């Protein structure tokens, strides 16, 4: 949901933070273990935390840090939701207006029969635009054969469409 | 004692090394219209073996001052020249110690270097707005060593602080 | 006989549900399996050292 | 949400990071004890004392991250739920009438549409003219009006079968 | 029939507006300037302040 | 003990209400109680996160009415013409479905 190459970033500045906290924490105690320094980083870059800090520039740097990480939670917890938000969208195809509807999936029909004079002699202005679609296409959508159309739909992944006839579909099908 | 300030020292020329070879190449890679490879000031396809400088700064004013830090490389290559004198200060620090005070402005300097090549590799992430070339994780590898030189350091650094106050009680 | 029997498919059950109107689980063993590897390695380590903090106290 | 059968996964894995953390914490020569231990995990999950090991402190960390992660995907989810609220029919093939009783299902008493499912040769039909004819009640309506008023304050019940013509201007009524 | 069935635009103000992106770094840049700037903020603050310490100490003696 | 106030109580189980926190309980019962009550509010206050957001997504929904296809998409809110004139003859008289 963010990305794979923030994270990198992120627990780059993770231990430059922690470089941070062992300097000055044992520049001016509690902290003065690199493991102390390291431990308070973490606390600072979760919500929870343990071992609190009492100077100025300590609490400075975790006051930077921490409300900074807080943002980037926040974002992924939003993030995360935003795409299980995308995971339950539209669902399938499954009407001719539903073709209508969309453009990003082209479709197409054999290139002679009955079923392309259906579409050339039709009256209902879906179908109309179907074989207004289907007449202007660029290429033109037609295959030869039917297991062309077949082949074409397999080499699609989602791409394009194709119209037949219910019986031939659903022994395909199986 | 001297081990650990040869070994900050190595580490040190390590990481001045890695940074050398993070600017001189195959920063980043990219596909463009087959691959090609870039090292921030040209770029170099897979006609073939070629190059040339891609380095285009043109096709509110955060955008043009983005792309105006992200063009000529102002944040690595001052953080390189502030590497080479953070370098300098601990190579002149190791010979004829006079005063222990200096060492700790040099570490200041090297941490805050250091700080300044993790900025800049977030500017040049920024900026590649596909996968990633060998010097960005070099560059990765000697910010990891020069953080861990700097821990080195200053904790010579606090132990000879110490050492101080023991002698001059 | 001919569309069903003699076709090379299963049922006609989307699978174990309609739809995958429910929980995910996808991205729950790949955590798994990272807090199980981060487990042993965090383990191994605290045996290691333990054993190197009796072996420094054993021989003072 | 998120979580169906992993519920248990969670409790074991919660049980399995407390055994670690008092096996580190409880074998070094404050924050021993197996009860502090089991409940510095419960504070480690949920979001609200330290141990000073340093070994079994990465096991706490990681164990941290990992209840946060899950946390926050638990609220994702949740939001994912609340969102959409696509609630869908229990019975989608006609398989169905045969794979659960719960739902009961009806025809008319009378007319060519009992004779289809009494004369029928698969074994499915076959099956549901059995449940039908021994049905208890009878499950047999007078006309249709009668099945769709069974049918409409049934809540979720009982079901009719009819021709799909009639069905369908029911349907747009 | 030859302007919105005509042309290629078969948008028709689509409801399917999925853009399965995960995040810009663009809402990351920034933050990590700030970020940034509140770290070398902290840095000079802190050795300002310990500059300030050693020299009252030298004076105060 | 530190939890023998009752403000030290109604103050651990502010805490324990809320998702941070003070005073550490070591008693068996007491730290019971804080595990029932703990995640339970938990879950009630990540129940208001999520409900909050599916509010907020609701309030960017769906634009208002701007076509004619806009009005035959619903059917919620009812439309009118005037009873009489040429405006009637127009969708009498129509040819487009
Ligand atoms: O008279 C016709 N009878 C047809 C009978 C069939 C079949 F179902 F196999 F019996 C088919 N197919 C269905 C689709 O996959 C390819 C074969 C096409 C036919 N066509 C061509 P149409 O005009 O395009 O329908 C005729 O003309
Ligand atoms: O010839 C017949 N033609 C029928 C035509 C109809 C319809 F057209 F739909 F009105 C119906 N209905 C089915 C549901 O709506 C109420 C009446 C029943 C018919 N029946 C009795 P069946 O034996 O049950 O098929 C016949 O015998
Ligand atoms: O010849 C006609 N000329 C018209 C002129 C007008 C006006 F715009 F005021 F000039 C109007 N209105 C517009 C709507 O608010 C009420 C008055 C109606 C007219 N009508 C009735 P229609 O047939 O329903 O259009 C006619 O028949």
């Amino acid at each position: 949901p963010l990305a794979y190459e923030i994270w990198m970033c992120i627990v780059f500045a993770y231990i430059g933070v922690s470089v941070v906290l062992f300097l000055v924490s044992r520049f001016s105690p509690n902290e003065f273990g690199i493991f102390n320094s390291l431990w308070f980083s973490l606390g600072a870059f979760m919500q929870q935390g343990d071992i609190s800090p009492r100077s100025l520039s300590g609490r400075i740097v975790g006051g930077v840090w921490w409300f900074f990480t807080l943002i980037i939670i926040s974002s992924y917890t939003a993030n995360l939701a935003a795409f299980l938000t995308v995971e339950r969208m539209v669902s399938p195809i499954e009407s001719a207006e539903d073709l209508a509807k969309q453009t990003e999936i082209a479709y197409g029909t054999l290139d002679s029969g009955s079923t392309k004079e259906f579409f050339r002699r039709s009256k209902i202005a879906v179908y109309e635009k179907m074989w207004s679609y289907m007449k202007s296409a660029e290429p033109s959508v037609f295959t030869k054969t039917t297991a062309d159309g077949v082949a074409r739909v397999r080499k699609s992944k989602g791409k394009f469409a194709f119209l037949l006839e219910s019986t031939m579909n659903e022994y395909i099908e199986q | 004692r001297g081990v650990q300030m040869l070994l900050t020292t190595v580490g040190a020329f390590a990481a001045f090394s890695l940074m050398t070879i993070a600017v001189g190449t195959d920063y980043w890679l990219y596909s463009r219209g087959v691959m090609t490879h870039s090292g921030l000031w040209r770029t170099c396809c897979l006609f073939k073996g070629l190059c040339k400088q891609i380095d285009h700064f043109p096709e509110d004013t955060a955008e043009y001052f983005l792309r105006a830090v992200r063009a000529s490389s102002i944040f690595p290559i001052l953080s390189v020249i502030l590497l080479f004198m953070g370098g300098l200060c601990i190579a002149a620090s190791e010979f004829y110690k006079t005063r222990h005070n200096i060492i700790l402005s040099a570490g200041i300097f090297f941490v805050s270097a250091g700080l300044s090549n993790i900025i800049g590799i977030i500017v040049y992430i920024s900026a590649n707005a596909y996968s990633y070339g060998w010097s960005f994780y070099f560059g990765a590898l000697s910010f990891i060593i020069a953080e861990m030189v700097g821990v080195l350091a200053v904790h010579m650094f606090i132990d000879r602080h110490k050492q101080l106050r023991a002698t001059a009680r | 006989k001919w569309w069903y029997d003699k076709g090379e498919c299963g049922a006609k059950d989307s699978g174990s549900k309609d739809k995958t109107s429910a929980l995910s689980l996808s991205n729950v063993a790949g955590v798994f399996y990272i807090l199980v590897g981060g487990l042993g390695l965090a383990m191994m380590v605290a045996l290691i050292e333990f054993c190197y903090k009796s072996r420094a106290e054993s021989k003072r | 949400p998120l979580a169906y059968e992993i519920w248990m996964c969670i409790v074991f894995a919660y049980i399995g990071v407390s055994v670690v953390l008092f096996l580190v914490s409880r074998f070094s020569p404050n924050e021993f004890g197996i009860f502090n231990s089991l409940w510095f995990s419960l504070g480690a999950f949920m979001r609200q004392i330290s141990p000073r090991s340093l070994s079994g402190r990465i096991v706490g960390g990681v164990w941290w991250f990992f209840t946060l992660i899950i946390i926050s995907s638990y609220t994702a989810n949740l939001a994912a739920f609340l969102t959409v609220e696509r609630m869908v029919s229990p019975i989608e093939s006609a398989e169905d009438l045969s794979k659960q009783t719960e739902i009961a299902y009806g025809t008319l008493d009378s007319g060519s549409t009992k004779e289809f499912f009494r004369r029928s040769k698969i074994a499915v039909f076959d099956k549901m003219w059995t449940y039908m004819r021994s049905a208890e009640p009878s499950v047999f309506v007078r006309t249709t009006a009668e099945g769709v008023a069974r049918v409409r304050k049934s809540k979720g019940k009982y079901a009719y079968l009819l021709e799909s013509t009639m069905n369908e201007y029911i349907e747009q009524r | 029939k030859w302007w919105y069935d005509k042309g290629e635009c078969g948008a028709k103000d689509s409801g399917s507006k999925e853009k399965t992106s995960a995040l810009s770094l663009s809402n990351v840049a920034g933050v990590f300037y700030i970020l940034v700037g509140g770290l070398g903020l902290a840095m000079l603050v802190a050795l300002i302040e310990f500059c300030y310490k050693s020299r009252a100490e030298a004076k105060r003696m």
